[PDB]
């Protein structure tokens, strides 16, 4: 049991006091456009504020407590040296004159140059919030693109693999644009066959992921590439899974035209429980003016923001672009270096393939299975249903990995360590998913037992749903 | 250097396990062509190394804190026993709670900061986060025109312009149609809504400061069957009577007020608070109440047909990260400080400016441009170019006069005062800007 | 269960790198002061350190997590603010140029202002490292003060009360001096009968809290130092209590010549898991020529460390004090002032006494309760034991208080909640402790249950101790 | 401003329940007298304004960050992933873990850390900590006379002259007899040990950071029926032989050499490592690994008639308050860098110092003191007064240059070298020091 915060509030109590001498409102404000009734904000002091918000983190884990093979999240240690690093910059403001922000700006560039030199891309922008966001950003630069060749109005649909994440289709409707879901082929790789007939004057773009979510590589990539050009439509690349090649690789040199990172996935970036991310967007030459503004150029007085952008698709965000986690990934890869993010590339493969190994010595089924890279997706033998051995998982302390995804294998497994985990701890892993299978039918479908919570009654939630502690409406 | 923790032994193993020769091995199934490819990346370097670099780029800025510049992002005071808590491991590193057994605690701050947020701008729903203010915005008009079924927005000219820009490229990427309402006097006049307007959007305290009288738009906007879509700095929503009071249906804002460190512009959050009536077209995560088998209280994700794992082509919003961390920030920060402190901090912030606006109406050739009642920020027309004075100002160590598009006048510029201003500083400011003048 | 930091460790795995080009030892040290064999230091990535560390934390308790009403420790909520306040003068190392430390000189001198302002002294030393320290420190400057008027020889003994902390006794033999302790009234106060028939030129010192560790004011304080003055015997304040009457009443006020207080109790300086601390030593001006060296003076120059004291006792610890936790005593006094001060010491006497009230209602008994003050001790009804309520107590989710101690009463359960803890909290903890009293025997002997670890064996860790991982010798 | 919860209405219930009639009566009872102190202090202030306060001192001071000074306190890379666990309210917020059942956290931290410094010292056991290593040694040596029963003591010059100070300030209050052996061409002479000595203390490096010959110490201790007792620096013990490997039987130090951050001299931690046979002679809390009811592991503190709860007068020291949360810093960082991580660095500044060693010696006038092989640090005659020489090279921005008292010799002046100083430093300080010259 835990109490809401508002539980804990008690009428008239004081937390913070900020300010000495408190004017009164009516010698500051228009008597009608004060508020009357005071919104239901908790009345906490700061030791029952620390209470809680530390014992909801103890009721809460992560991946500085647990393992966290989630496929498509890239889970990897996010190093304490970053959020040092980013208090160093805390103090900066926007629209503080430029001449002041060099350090800024400066940092902002580099991190676009070692971007743009481990993808392949001409140009960069650094503003999108989020990797969706990046993919509304590339899919509404190729729109620019199309509109200023005559054909934006013949060019309506976006390809998407039937393996593709959520977020890519929803990103085409997002950008008013029709989409057309092609088939895998029995590998579990692009159907050419497929994909040369869905090719043509009406399609806009072709979403793909390299490797692709079943975390195999695409052996056809520059055959796919060769197609898309001479039909004249745009390769987008999705960079969710661009922690299995870094440096080995670069979409850029495979056909893509235009790419997004996810900096809180591949560079170490925390997930923060859900956010904030940073979603950077790189360019072909021929996509360059399209760019949102504003770009972090190097003139000669030093590093300025670049508005002069006439083809520009106009602003996705406010600001530049979510600087101090920009901060945390320029970090990381003076850290790192070439070498460093290569290797981490080859061992987070690694990590992948060892364990791809040690679960189907213990039974788990992988229906597409050619050289696994980052990651690789797993069945459980018949009978056994994902979402209890996930349960399973948790009562055992460990984490499940990503379940149900993609869509396009029944009680899926996608499993994605990264390099960060170490062999024992694959192993150990391993055996809780062995175990598990040796476990009868109704405790799977019982569990968890332990955990703070049990499971939850899903239904109810949805037929019923009490959004705020208020439940207002 | 790295993180990664295998051993040399380990790797032979584990390479001889998976049939791979060596690292470059792994990767021989892929195009010959593609492989080795020339990147240049500056030598790894030892962490004390690297933070050597980060402070020698910071020490080429001049610290934004205790600034006058506004504009959307201002130097309040960031709370250190906030930072601590959101410094917690559990909640820096955990990703969305997928697994709500295991995370009830960030479940259910997050049912916490809908609360207050749903609290704050007087509405009765708010999903667990938006990118920030612009995108919420956006999302949020997004919502209206899919609840009325209409393509035409008016936004007034009082909308941050960042804003009304983000909002332009998310409407016409859709098909949809703005029509900008300018600024008279500082204020936005009441506009004619037809029956082709799905939603009126206007911001309260405007971009040029002036407090907004959003009663009559709301009521203005229902008459023509259109939304009313308000966007409000939560920092004022403390003393200013909330948009839900005044009928509006749907509040968006940034939540950098509330106690989040300016950080260049980034990251902090956005939030959207709407009528439940509304849910089935709120886009982002929503964290409902709930019980466990026991009968124990939980917290989990709910009415996940709007999102895109579920509904993918149809989803209400492609967003799947969002802003979680920094919105908890701003949940810690409202829980912190309570209805009476945040009422505190807003009308000190509010005090300040006024007396910085009465300092700063001696100045030579300077004239007032924001009308009263102005909240803790406002415009002043200046006799110099207002990037020259913010550059100069610079140049005596003040962070002050930001520039002002001209589509509002000519040499305009903002000024921004907060609750960690005192008069000493403000008369440092007017000094400075008399220099430089 | 949880592994051993040297469990987790594996044969040749790195964590931090710090250097860039190891040199090779041949080149900088002789052969023959080589270390032969390495220091069995765990090795662990620093992922791993980071779970394990995390991990340890989540098996722990704090005031952070939990309401720590333990008598003597004062155990009040430790602002984040004060954290950030000792960040800012992590770099400053003792031995650089005096003209370069004045912000950190300047801050030292404050402290010491307003430590002698609350208590009456007239000269401070914020070199000692904690209270014990202090005592030491205080014992040995009035040993030099009896020396120096040539009763060296005579004066031989310190007196103690019997509720008197373990420490104090202790201190008297470290400083080569007897002890006798003296028994205290029907009432818990000084028996003013025994302590004349042991004054005399013989005796050193007195060494007293107060209010004394039954959480009892000395109400005839000012007598007990006329007593003590007319035969030249010193008095010494142990700071312990002071929580209880700052901005109240100075113990300078009362009589005490010498004082030592704890600022990582009654200043709010982090208790990190037993240390460390601070603890500060006031005196009236007949013994300031006796303080520990260097002291901070501020010049015609401005503040400087002087060492100019040919009277000194001499140097008690290295360099000039736990500067880092004098910044935050600093922050704490600057944030809320006398009257801040005050209202802490008021409301921290009012949680003591209302929560007495509360659990002798629940059938606890008071054998000491005259106006309680920051603490009070109690003792459970006939038939119970304090050691078995106290683990009942975890197995409730809260933290018992003291004890055991002081050691006059049987069955003590010295009770001290302090200022920051809330109304609510004092409730439900009685309703904790009077539901305990209900509960059968048998279960309260074999609590806890729920806890981490359930009740350990004392015996064998005494019998047969494993003090290191390696358990060499 | 406070961190008092309680509303006027809750302390005007509970003023009536414990029968008082205001917060002021609750002190009636105490002489009229001492009531109402005139108590002088500044008037109270908002958090963000007391930091404002801390930071305009704090721009007072030229931080130490990357200095040359030496003499006990070095600046070593501070690794923020120790200090961000160290920084975990669990840790921070503990009090000494004496109900064990909810303190294995601090518990087994602790039983590592007991773990780690005796292998460091490549002894047998630890406490759980010592206020610094001027106590720890004081401590260490009263120990070694109640073990072998004498009074007697010889400690080296070569021992931090502080050291010696604090060391002789704890051996006169019990009577003890101490005796200096002065350092002969920077080294410690063997020495010819009576019958009534119970300790010989040396220190290894030595403060002016000569490399000492162990070996033959301990044996002349040990011949004569005396203990050894070493004084070392913990990073030193990552590269350099341990006391423990020459036969010492005692061994301490202070362990800000372990990551910790300079903070002007405190706190850190001091450590005491020694024999398992003499432990019942041990002062301090010392942590045990043990099992639950049920057959769990776990960890309690033991042998507690050593301390002054149970022992009170008869205590083996007066000791209370440790440096725990600091010597657990000192556990993490070792656990960090693990034997090869921590031998890295110790070679790095030992590199370092010698390389800045050779190039001071080219600035004409500089004259070497110390003898080789000396570790990270060493003193050189200067031409100029030492104190004058600190003070110019601060005037110039660098920190160097940490004067010698005379008993060691005329115009003398300690440098030290870290692992965060690379070639251009020692050449930037070099001239600087040219320029003084
Ligand atoms: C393949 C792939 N592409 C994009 C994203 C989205 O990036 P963000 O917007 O999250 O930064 C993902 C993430 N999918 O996780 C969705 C979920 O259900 O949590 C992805 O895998
Ligand atoms: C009355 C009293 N006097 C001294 C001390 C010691 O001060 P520090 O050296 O701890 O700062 C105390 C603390 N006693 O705790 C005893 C224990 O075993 O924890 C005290 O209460």
């Amino acid at each position: 049991s835990f109490p809401l915060i508002f539980e804990r509030s008690r009428k008239g109590r004081r937390g913070l006091k900020l300010v000495k001498a408190v004017p009164k409102a009516e010698d500051l404000i228009p008597k009608e456009h004060l508020r009357e009734v005071p919104p239901r904000l908790p009345e906490v002091d700061e030791l029952t504020l620390v209470r809680h918000y530390t014992g909801l983190s103890r009721r809460q884990v992560g991946v500085d407590t647990t393992f966290y093979p989630l496929g498509s999240c890239t889970m990897k240690y996010n190093p304490k040296l970053h959020e040092e690093a980013a208090r160093l910059f805390a103090d900066l403001h926007p629209y503080q004159d430029p001449r002041t922000a060099q350090g800024a700006l400066r940092l902002m560039w580099e991190l676009g140059e070692y971007l743009k030199a481990l993808t392949g891309m001409d140009a960069i922008t650094l503003e999108p919030a989020a990797g969706a966001h990046g993919e509304l950003t590339g899919i509404l630069i190729i729109r620019a693109y199309h509109e200023d060749r005559g054909e934006g109005r013949t060019r309506r649909v976006v390809l998407v693999p039937d393996s593709a994440h959520g977020s890519n289709p929803a990103t085409a409707s997002m950008a008013g644009y029709q989409v057309r879901e092609i088939p895998s082929g029995p590998e579990g790789e692009v159907d050419l066959e497929a994909l040369k007939r869905e090719l043509g004057p009406h399609v806009a773009a072709l979403m793909l992921t390299n490797p692709n979510t079943l975390g195999l590589f695409e052996r056809r990539i520059l055959e796919i590439s060769r197609l898309c050009k001479e039909a004249g439509v745009q390769l987008y690349y999705d960079g969710a899974n661009l922690n299995a090649i870094m440096g080995w690789a670069r979409p850029g040199d495979m056909g893509f035209d235009v790419v997004h990172l996810n900096l809180h996935k591949t560079f170490t970036v925390p997930h923060g429980g859900g956010g904030p991310g940073s979603g950077p967007v790189g360019v072909k030459a021929h996509l360059a003016p399209y760019l949102p503004v504003p770009l972090v150029e190097r003139g000669e007085e030093g590093f300025y923001l670049d508005f002069d952008r006439p083809k520009s698709i106009g602003r996705v965000r406010s600001f530049y672009g979510n600087f101090l986690a920009l901060v945390r990934a320029w970090a990381y890869i003076r850290t790192l270096g070439l070498e460093g993010l290569k290797k981490a590339a080859a061992l987070a493969v690694l990590n992948a393939r060892y364990l791809k190994e040690l679960l189907k010595e213990k039974g788990y089924r992988v229906p597409y299975d050619g050289p696994s890279m980052h990651e690789f997706v797993a069945q459980p033998p018949e009978g056994f249903r994902a979402l209890d051995l996930a349960k399973g998982l948790l009562e055992l302390g460990f984490h499940p990995p990503t379940v149900y995804f993609p869509l396009i294998v029944k009680e899926a497994l996608m499993v994605e360590p990264t390099e960060t985990e170490a062999k024992e701890t694959l192993e150990a892993f391993a055996e809780a998913m062995g175990a598990l299978l040796k476990k009868p039918k109704e405790w799977l479908e019982n569990a968890p037992y332990s955990t703070p919570v049990r499971r939850l009654d899903e239904l109810r939630a949805n037929k019923h749903p009490k959004l705020t502690y208020f439940d207002e409406g | 250097m790295d993180y990664t923790p295998h051993t040399e032994e380990e790797i032979r193993e584990m390479l001889r396990r998976v049939g791979a020769a060596s690292l470059e091995d792994l990767f021989a199934h892929l195009p010959k062509e593609i492989l080795s490819p020339p990147i240049d990346l500056p030598e790894p370097l030892p962490e004390w190394k690297v933070l050597e670099e980060l402070r020698r780029l910071a020490a080429q800025n001049l610290p934004a804190h205790k600034a006058f510049l506004g504009g959307g992002v201002r130097s309040h005071h960031v709370p250190p026993v906030v930072q601590a808590l959101a410094a917690r491991g559990e909640f820096l590193t955990a990703y969305t709670p997928y697994q709500p057994e295991v995370s009830q605690g960030v479940l259910q701050a997050t049912f916490e900061y809908q609360t207050m947020i749903a609290e704050l701008a007087g509405l009765e729903i708010a999903n667990a986060s938006m990118y920030d203010g612009a995108t919420a915005l956006a999302e949020g008009v997004l919502l209206a025109l899919r609840e009325t079924g209409r393509m035409g927005v008016l936004v007034s000219q009082g909308v941050h312009p960042e804003y009304r820009a983000v909002l332009r490229a998310y409407l016409e990427a859709v098909g949809a149609k703005l029509l900008t309402l300018p600024l008279e006097g500082g204020r936005t006049p009441l506009p004619e809504v037809g029956e082709e307007v799905g939603a009126v959007v206007v911001q309260n305290p405007n971009f040029l400061g002036a407090l907004e009288d959003l009663g009559p738009f709301a009521e203005a906007a229902h008459g023509a069957g259109a939304l009313f879509v308000a966007v409000a700095d939560p920092l004022s929503l403390g003393v200013l009577k909330p948009p839900g009071a005044y009928g509006a249906d749907i509040a968006v804002g940034d939540g950098q007020s509330l106690g989040l460190p300016m950080g260049f512009g980034g990251p902090h959050f956005g939030f959207l608070a709407t009528k439940k009536a509304f849910v089935r077209q709120l886009p982002g995560r929503l964290v409902s109440e709930t019980v466990d088998v026991e009968g124990r209280r939980g917290f989990i994700l709910t009415l996940q047909a709007r999102e895109q794992y579920i509904r993918r082509a149809k989803a209400k919003s492609n967003i799947t990260t969002n802003a979680q961390l920094t919105a908890l920030m701003g949940a810690m920060y409202l829980a912190a400080l309570g209805p009476e402190g945040l009422r505190e901090v807003a009308l000190k912030s509010v005090e300040m400016a006024h007396k910085l606006h009465a300092l700063l109406l001696e100045v030579p050739g300077v004239r007032p441009f924001t009308p009263k009642p102005f909240f803790n920020e406002f415009a002043l027309a200046l006799p110099k170019d207002p990037e020259a004075v913010r550059r100069a100002l610079a140049e005596r160590g003040f962070h002050g006069a930001t520039p002002v598009p001209r589509e509002y006048g000519e040499n305009l510029a903002l000024f921004a005062a907060t609750e960690l201003h005192e008069e000493e500083d403000l008369l440092a400011l007017r000094e400075a800007l008399k220099e430089v003048l």
